[PDB]
């Protein structure tokens, strides 16, 4: 795993970048859910669907 | 483990139960629908309605006849698939209350790994986490999978089987 970092670091390729950016897509998502969910708490089911 | 196809018996028990807003143990078999609503012919016709799209057909007297008597009945003409009800109340269900990423398919993954229930058996532990539907939706995976753990339990309880 040193020796993989190493190579990794020389080649110049980030490994955390796709974990990074799933990270701000999900914190992005749980905004959006909290939005939706606030629209179906002020009109109800019914009305929505 | 064992495949078996969904009850009527459970079926209706849960179908009436969601209508109503009350638990499984609330709703007792010996009491008819018009007992049970209370003198609200609205809701009744409700229950009616959803009982006669899921089965297709109806008794003659489905008013008085108590619910053991209506699952007997139903049984003699029901297949074991849940229908056009059922499905509908499941998705409903899913999206309300799973957290942004979890999908059906993936609650019907979860219980054919953790549990190793088949497709027959997974159907009903999805009228269990119907008739227990909670207030507001579930924030994480971990509370999702747990809470499908809860109704694993509870459908394996009613059915009579060990996980
Ligand atoms: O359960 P049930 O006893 O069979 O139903 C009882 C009643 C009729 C009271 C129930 O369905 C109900 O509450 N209905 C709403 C009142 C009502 O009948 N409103 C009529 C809406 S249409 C209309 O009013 C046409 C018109 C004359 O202009």
């Amino acid at each position: 795993r040193q020796q993989l970092q190493v190579l990794a670091r020389y080649l110049k390729m980030d490994l955390d970048n796709g974990e990074r950016k799933f990270l701000k897509e999900k914190d992005t998502v749980a905004e959006l859910q909290a939005q939706l969910d606030y629209l179906n708490a002020e009109l109800g089911e019914f009305f929505v669907n | 483990i064992a495949d078996e196809p969904v009850k009527a018996s459970l079926l209706l028990h849960v179908l009436v139960a969601h209508k109503l807003k009350k638990s499984l143990d609330s709703i007792p078999m010996s009491k008819t629908i018009k007992d049970l609503v209370g003198g609200k012919s609205t809701v009744q016709n409700e229950i009616l309605g959803d009982l006669g799209k899921e089965f297709g057909t109806t008794p003659e007297k489905p008013e008085e006849t108590p619910l053991e008597e209506l699952a007997e009945t139903f049984q003699d003409t029901f297949s074991g698939a849940l229908g056009k009800q059922s499905s509908s109340l499941l998705s409903r269900l899913i999206s309300s209350k799973m957290p942004g990423g979890f999908t059906i398919t993936v609650a019907r993954k979860y219980l054919q790994t953790r549990w190793g229930l088949p497709s027959g058996r997974q159907d009903g532990v999805l009228l269990v986490a119907l008739s227990n539907e909670p207030a507001a939706r579930l924030g994480s995976e971990a509370d999702a999978k747990a809470f499908l753990d809860s109704m694993a339990q509870k459908y394996a309880s009613i059915v009579g089987v060990d996980l």
